[PDB]
RNA sequence: CCCAUAGUAGGCCUAAAAGCAGCCACCAAUUAAGAAAGCGUUCAAGCUCAACACCCACUACCUAAAAAAUCCCAAACAUAUAA
């Protein structure tokens, strides 16, 4: 059967989840370690890469390495970290359809849309869905006086609801 | 119609189909209007289970009923006459449209009661060991309740129970 | 021939 | 211990380069191009709340598709309390 | 090309801020001293009160005459609560929390020494009266399954009604009257006393009409 | 078997079969939705 | 203006009737004609 | 029974029926294969492969198509629409390529099609391929 | 398909299935190639070669099936619905798997 | 009955939350398939449903039992003109 699991590039690891996952079907962990940190040695450690083991009877493994998630691609694009924990009500992050056209040209590598034979057009429409999950809001122009300023006001958003979880924790801690 | 044979030849099974002489219905149905076979001859209300040349036009060789979609009866008729059709199974009135019977196997004697008007099947029917009351008698059907609607050449409706 | 009352 | 790789927090360089675009170690940032060197239909999306159905023209396929999406959606509704 | 259909939009629809069902009290707060006598009239006959639709779209309508106590309120308020959708429906009483008293002599006792102990309180309804009205941004089918649960279990024969429904049922009602082929009714026949039917008739059947007997209501009667 | 006076199919595999003048619920999968009309 | 079905696969060659007509009138002219006709052609098709 | 009134066709029929005729007059070969039932991975990768030589694959509804061949000049086209049935065209007729992407799968059924206005059978498309 | 699946192709060397698709009366043959060349039925067994022959001879529509027991049934599609060929079908693996074991 | 690919394990919270513990959104690829209606998994897998295709299922959308004590309890009957 095919094992699919999105795993960091260069840091797999024996442990779980994707570990018990492949022993208790029979894979060996550590030969999947070493060849995945093998064939993903040229990216940047820590990037998330959906993984397509592909399990031969014999219990002879096959891997199949797509692009990054458009999660990572939409949050390097905007410099945020986290995603809305409110996507529609909050904009935690900001990006230009310029972004979002230099992330399909690179996603529409990818097996999924490649084997398709889309039109780029189709990968931006694609990519800006993604982005309103995240609470990222795409526009036509960004300068970087107005990147400055969200980013100010976003820090002081952030700062506030730091504090407002802290006292919800100290509040569990007096319960 | 069509039918189908099966011939072993060397070892080699052959299926094939072939299509057999059909019948026509008569012409000139009394009244072209009707929307099924029973009412485009006037027959609604005035078949019974013992009228097989009727019946026998709606059943399979062995005695299987035929799809509704085929003879083209409405839900009601094609209702009626599945009725029927037990209830001549069950008078003995179709013997030549017995079960098959694969080859080996001979059904044992079984004792003979005849009967006719039977709407249900006689092993699924119990004893009535306690009749009760007058006013809460335990009654036998006789005859189907599809038919209530026959045409009715007395004054005393048909009684359905006994 | 069939009358318009016709009943087998 | 597995998080993502540090991102960037210039303005200058968020709004004239795409910074996870490029991904290998040896690689450099990918400069944006000027607006004329960029497709026509890429500044013709949809960038607000997705067409609702009386905007969309009943002759295409994407009016079809949001009323099928309606009706899958009336349908979970529906089978929810069956 | 299966050929979808509009559904229907509540975009118009507005839940309110408390959407379950308020919870019933077993007695008044103030406790009634006066007993009062048993007044069986009280759930005999047509509802006048309570019969139309108010907020919502969707109702258990009452088909007979019946006692509401404390464990059916209940029973009816914690079996929607848990079965409705808070965010998207809401639901109401239709009827008023039991405040008739009920009276009970101590058990083993004989015939007589006064009359017993107020016991508890009910609700009295009748035939035709909505019980608990529900509406929302949802259909009749995705209620229709809960509320008849409900209904089932209540003491007086009910159903799950919405406005269609209770209206194609008042429709039908008068057309059976209109295309009835029977000569005599029993409206007619009671109300000139022909035969001197009504020395087997109460005064209440020249209203009823035939429909209902005690606190049954019969609706294939026209 | 357990006698039922609602007959209700509790899974896919359960098919309504009329034998013997009463109607009865079975199932191969789970054996233990059978039901008897009562 | 209705195309007509493909021929069957074991049965003899058949050409179209409006070619016949065309095969017939090739005949007629004469190579002089036919030579002229040929130097058109040959730098008409390139 | 009285007859109900013909049911107003539906926007989606319109655009499918617009669609079928400009695939139709804007290609030359059109292939006509059994939709055979391949995996969803199966069908997505020949269906990458046919596009390296950009040879679409249409799938269009039996009870449009069928309507359109009959008032059109594609007449004879008809038998061929009894199940399902996947389209195979291209602009300009690169038979080869789609008879040895076809013959990978020994099971999917070449059935017709009409290159050039001219209706042809499997044998036809494996002749003007050679 | 998964009726056809359950049973399994263990005992089935080959499944050839001709017919001429502009004919009219291929309906049933068709049909019952699209059953038999399933995902699901094919991976049954691996083994087998599901061979669809498209002529335009104009011969009637013909299915020739061959076993590894050596037995061949041959399924002549041009009155014969796609239900009974594959019932037949059907019962002819049942019948040459208990023999091969 | 038939059939099921995919941005993507949407973000958030969470030791883990992958359609399916909760909160927010609920857009989009493919001709067609809900950021998921019901099961399931510690989390995943896995089985269905709503999709496409195929194509006349050409659905009813009213519900539903039984037990007592000496021994069941008229006999019987669906057919000849409402008297
Ligand atoms: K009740
Ligand atoms: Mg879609
Ligand atoms: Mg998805
Ligand atoms: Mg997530
Ligand atoms: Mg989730
Ligand atoms: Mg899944
Ligand atoms: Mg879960
Ligand atoms: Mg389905
Ligand atoms: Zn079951």
């Amino acid at each position: 059967g095919v094992i699919r699991a999105i795993v960091r590039a260069g840091l797999a690891m024996p442990g779980p989840p994707l570990g018990p996952v492949l022993g208790q079907r029979g894979v060996s962990i550590n030969q999947f370690c070493k060849e995945f940190n093998e064939r993903t040695k040229d990216i940047k450690e820590g990037i998330p890469l959906p993984t397509k083991i592909l399990v031969k009877p014999d219990r002879t493994f096959e891997i199949k390495i797509g692009q990054p998630t458009v999660s990572y691609f939409l949050k390097a694009a905007a410099g945020i970290e986290k995603g809305a924990r409110q996507t529609g009500k909050e904009v935690a992050g900001l990006v230009t359809l310029k972004h979002v056209y230099e992330i399909a040209r690179i996603k529409a590598q990818d097996e999924a849309f490649a084997l398709q034979d889309v039109p780029l057009s189709s990968v931006v429409r694609s990519i800006i869905g993604s982005a309103r999950s995240l609470g990222i809001r795409v526009v036509k122009d960004l300068s970087s006086e107005e990147l400055a300023a969200f980013q100010k006001e976003r820090a002081i958003f952030l700062a506030a609801q730091k504090e407002a979880d802290l006292a919800a924790q100290e509040e569990a801690a007096k319960k | 119609f069509r039918e189908v044979v099966e011939t072993q030849e060397g070892k080699t099974t052959i299926i094939e189909g072939r299509i057999t002489a059909t019948p026509k219905e008569s012409p000139n149905p009394p009244n072209p209007s009707g929307q099924c076979p029973i009412c485009r001859w006037n027959l609604k209300h005035k078949y019974n289970y013992d009228d097989v040349l009727l019946l026998s036009q709606f059943i399979r060789p062995h005695g299987g009923m035929l799809p509704r979609k085929i003879t083209g009866l409405c839900q009601e008729e094609h209702r009626k006459i599945e009725e029927c059709v037990k209830m001549a199974h069950r008078a003995g009135l179709l013997p030549n449209h017995r079960p098959r019977l694969p080859e080996g196997v001979v059904p044992k004697s079984k004792p003979q009661l005849n009967r006719y008007l039977t709407r249900w099947a006689p092993g699924s029917v119990k004893p009535i060991y306690k009749k009760g009351p007058r006013w809460n008698r335990v009654r036998m059907p006789v005859g189907s309740p599809l038919l209530r609607d026959n045409v009715c050449y007395s004054r005393t409706p048909w009684k359905l129970y006994h | 021939s069939y009358l318009p009352g016709y009943v087998p | 211990a597995l998080k993502d790789p540090d991102v960037c927090t210039d303005p200058v360089q968020l709004t004239t380069y795409a910074m996870g675009v490029n991904i290998y170690k040896e690689g450099q940032d990918v400069p944006l191009k000027p607006d004329a060197e960029y497709p026509e239909w890429l500044f013709e999306m949809n960038l607000g709340p997705p067409k609702t159905l009386e905007e969309l023209d009943p002759e295409s396929r994407e009016y079809w598709r949001r009323l099928r999406k309606q009706n899958i959606w009336r349908h979970n509704r529906l089978s929810k309390n069956k | 090309v299966k050929t979808l259909l509009p559904v229907p939009s509540f975009e118009d629809v507005s839940i309110p801020e408390k959407p379950k069902l308020r919870f019933i009290e077993r007695a008044p707060l103030v406790p009634k001293v006066r007993r009062e006598p048993k007044n069986l009239s009280d759930i005999r006959g047509p509802s006048t009160e309570a019969t139309e639709f108010t907020e919502g779209n969707f109702a258990i309508l009452a088909l007979g005459g019946g006692y509401l106590h404390w464990g059916h309120f209940e029973m009816m308020r914690l079996t929607i609560n848990r079965s409705m959708d808070p965010k998207n429906m809401f639901a109401i009483w239709r009827v008023p929390a039991p405040f008739k008293p009920i009276t009970r002599k101590s058990v083993g006792h004989r015939m007589g020494g006064g009359k017993g102990a107020i016991d508890h309180y009910v609700t009295p309804v009748k035939a035709g009266r909505l019980v608990v009205e529900m509406g929302g941004r949802c259909e009749f089918e995705e209620v229709q399954g809960f509320l008849d649960q409900v209904a089932h279990k209540l003491p007086f024969a009910a159903k799950a009604v919405s406005r269609g429904t209770l209206e194609k049922m008042r429709k039908d009602q008068e057309e059976r009257e209109r295309n009835n082929q029977n000569p005599w009714t029993f409206e007619r026949i009671a109300t000139a006393n022909m035969l001197g039917i009504r020395k087997v008739l109460s005064p209440y059947d020249l209203t009823h009409k035939g429909k209902y007997w005690g606190k049954f209501y019969m609706p294939k009667r026209v | 078997f357990k006698n039922k006076t609602v007959l209700k199919k509790r899974c896919k595999d359960c098919y309504l079969v009329k034998r013997r003048g009463r109607w009865y619920v079975y199932c191969k999968t789970h054996p233990r939705h059978k039901q008897r009309q009562m | 203006e209705a195309l007509a079905g493909a021929p069957l696969d074991n049965a003899p060659k058949e050409y179209p009737p409006k070619i016949q007509q065309l095969v017939q009138d090739i005949a007629s002219l004469t190579l002089l004609e036919i030579s002229d006709l040929n130097e058109l052609l040959k730098k008409t098709l390139k | 029974s009285p007859p109900s009134p013909p049911q107003e066709e539906i926007g989606l029929i319109r655009l499918l029926r617009r669609e079928i005729a400009a695939v139709f007059q804007d290609n030359r070969m059109i292939a006509v294969c059994q939709n055979v039932a391949l995996s969803a991975e199966d069908k997505l990768l020949m269906r990458h492969q046919l596009r390296k030589h950009k040879i679409l694959m249409k799938v269009f509804p039996n009870q449009v198509l069928k309507p359109f061949l009959e008032d059109s000049k594609y007449q004879n086209l008809l038998p061929l629409f009894v199940g399902h049935n996947m389209l195979l065209v291209s602009e300009e007729p690169k038979v080869k390529e789609m008879v040895r992407i076809l013959r990978t799968v020994p099971f999917l059924p070449l059935l017709g099609g009409c290159i050039d206005d001219t209706i042809l059978s499997r044998q036809g498309f494996i002749n003007y391929s050679k | 398909a998964a009726a056809l699946a359950r049973l399994g192709l263990r005992p089935v060397k080959q499944v050839r299935v001709q017919f001429c698709p502009f004919e009219k009366n291929v309906e049933s043959t068709r049909t019952f190639l699209q059953t038999v060349s399933s995902e699901k039925v094919r991976s049954t067994n691996l083994n087998c070669s599901v061979i669809a022959d498209v002529r335009h001879d104009g011969s009637e529509p013909c299915v020739d099936v061959l076993f590894g027991d050596g037995h061949r049934l041959i399924m002549r599609g041009a009155h014969l619905t796609a239900l009974e060929m594959l019932t037949a079908f059907a019962s002819h693996i049942r019948a040459r798997d208990a023999a091969g074991s």
